[PDB]
């Protein structure tokens, strides 16, 4: 069980760690988060009390280094940093644990939610979507745009998700216009799965990462990417059976976790009605359709 | 974006453009089967592709053989239309290719956009005008060449005859749309108007009668009467 130390908490802030959220008061004696489960990526995110503008946060994996948070009064945010001196770090954490200054990752033992939301998410792939190679962790915020968004403006600060565009030469084989537009199997299976992602695990990992950035930061381009990747599968007549069964599980836990009061902005009525009721896979997502109908029957 | 009353003079500027109407591509007669079920029989159709500035009608005749063994024909018809329009553009010299293609029905937008991905600079646009191009099969010489076709064939008509020698393309288009609206609202009456007088003939190389300027004003007034009449007869006014 690993730990992320905070030097201090000089400004009042809501801190979230995965699907959990807690409030820290200005100059409260808070020195971080302990008992973080090893084996998963994690995200530690922030919303300042005085300016709800800009949710921001850091994706990280404690197996890849010792990380801590320190407020920067010049740039005005909580920054993640790596501590290379391992004995200094252990000693700082031990002292803060002894003084009971750290909150505890509150994982209920029955609870597989975070595993189920990050099953295919790997740090190495996050770091290729979010390019800042001098750090082992990845910053994301509410305002960051995606590569595809910038095509339609600072590239260093972009989310380099895989571009998906249903009316593009990549998506449409010359001479198979109608076939490929009405049945996206070619684009899913040959172009994206065989060509770009290599396997369905990497595809699902980007899908899950995009959802989590949408949910935790309100990142609009991430929400677009999540829906596009769902729609590409649902609009394909030919999808491996294991991929469909896994997709249903993935979406089920995403819909289960979504705050009820954010459904209006984070769910696209067109995509979901098409996917659940008109698409080739309208009958392949039983778990997702049942939770959608009991939780968001208005959207449908 | 969408083509409407606000930007109507754009049709007659010097940027090459084409209207595409697909309303006569897939045509059927519905009939009873010996067992008392209903079935369709397709008949030959056509794509109506028109330069409104010059009057050039590129009429691709759609032979019934193109539907043999195919499913979802109303959907296929839109993609067939888009394939044939894309093939026409590719067959034209660069300097003759349109800068815009305006579709008369919005369901042609995605099929045409996908077929024209190779032409990113050609804009595919809808229109809010309710154009009467479906009535093109009420023009006798166009209907004749469609129904006689034994194979796919492109007929090359100027739908204004020689009118542009005497009038502008705005006026020629207005005359065409009035004639076609009339033929659409009451074909029998419209054709009676156009042919009542046996001394006014249709040249072998024309579609419409050789009316003097004065006779066209008479004709045009008779077509507006017909349209208003039918609008009364229809709504009781
Ligand atoms: C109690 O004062 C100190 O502990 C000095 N070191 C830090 O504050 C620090 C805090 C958290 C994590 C890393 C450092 Cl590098
Ligand atoms: C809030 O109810 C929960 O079940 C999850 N626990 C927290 O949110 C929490 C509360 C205080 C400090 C840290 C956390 Cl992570
Ligand atoms: C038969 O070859 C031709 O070049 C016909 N001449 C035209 O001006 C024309 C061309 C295309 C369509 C309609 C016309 Cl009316």
């Amino acid at each position: 069980m690993n730990t992320v130390p905070f030097t201090s908490a000089p400004i009042e802030v809501t801190i979230g760690i995965d699907q959990y959220s807690f409030n820290v008061k200005e100059n409260q004696p808070f020195h971080g988060i302990k008992d973080i489960p090893i084996g998963h990526v994690h995200v530690i995110h922030f919303q300042h009390a005085d300016n709800s503008s800009m949710r921001y946060g850091y994706w990280f994996d404690c197996r890849m280094g010792n990380f801590y948070i320190q407020y920067d009064p010049k740039d005005g945010l909580y920054k993640m940093m790596e501590e290379r001196d391992g004995a200094k770090f252990e000693n700082i954490v031990h002292n803060f644990k002894e003084r009971q200054m750290m909150v505890s990752y509150p994982k209920i033992d029955e609870d597989d939610t975070w595993y189920n939301l990050t099953e295919f998410v790997q740090m190495d792939k996050i770091r290729k979507i979010v390019r800042k190679d001098e750090n082992q962790f990845s910053y994301v915020d509410s305002s960051m745009t995606t590569v595809q968004e910038n095509e339609l403006s600072d590239p260093a600060h972009s989310l380099n998700y895989t571009v998906i565009n249903f009316k593009s030469r990549e998506a449409i084989r010359p001479g198979h216009e109608m076939e490929d537009f009405l049945d996206k199997s070619y684009y899913l299976n040959t172009v994206m799965l065989q060509g770009i992602f290599k396997n369905s695990s990497n595809y699902f990992g980007e899908l899950q990462f995009a959802f989590l950035n949408a949910m935790f930061f309100g990142n609009y381009g991430s929400s677009l990417q999540w829906h596009a990747m769902i729609e590409l599968i649902c609009s394909s007549a030919t999808v491996p059976k294991h991929m469909l069964d896994k997709l249903d599980e993935i979406l089920y836990y995403q819909i289960k976790t979504l705050p009820e009061q954010y459904s209006d902005i984070l769910l696209n009525e067109r995509v979901w009605n098409i996917c659940l009721y008109s698409s080739f896979q309208k009958n392949s997502l039983h778990n997702t359709e049942k939770i959608m109908e009991n939780k968001y029957p208005e959207l449908l | 974006g969408a083509m409407n009353s606000s930007n109507y003079a754009e049709l007659f500027n010097n940027d090459i453009k084409l209207f595409v109407d697909d309303t006569n591509v897939y045509r059927v007669t519905v009939h009873k089967t010996f067992e008392g079920n209903v079935a369709t029989k397709a008949i030959n159709g056509c794509i109506f592709t028109l330069n409104p500035k010059t009057g050039h009608l590129f009429l691709k005749i759609i032979h019934t053989s193109v539907w043999a063994g195919q499913k979802r024909l109303s959907q296929l018809a839109k993609w067939k239309t888009a394939e044939e329009v894309s093939a026409l553009v590719r067959s034209l010299p660069k300097e003759e290719q349109p800068k815009q293609i305006i579709v008369t029905r919005k369901a042609m937008l995605d099929p045409l956009e996908v077929h024209m991905l190779d032409f990113p600079n050609i804009a595919i646009r809808p229109t809010e005008l309710r154009l009467p191009f479906s009535a093109a099969m009420s023009i006798d010489k166009l209907s004749d060449v469609v129904m006689k076709a034994t194979e796919p064939q492109m007929v090359l008509f100027n739908i204004y005859d020689d009118w542009l020698d005497r009038i502008s393309s705005y006026t020629a288009f207005s005359r065409l749309t009035l004639l076609l609206r009339a033929l659409k609202t009451n074909e029998e009456s419209a054709k009676m108007i156009l042919l009542s007088d046996p001394t006014i003939t249709i040249k072998s190389y024309h579609l419409w009668p050789s009316f003097t300027d004065e006779q066209w004003i008479t004709i045009e007034s008779q077509m507006r009467d017909l349209i208003l009449t039918e609008y009364g007869r229809k709504y009781n006014v």
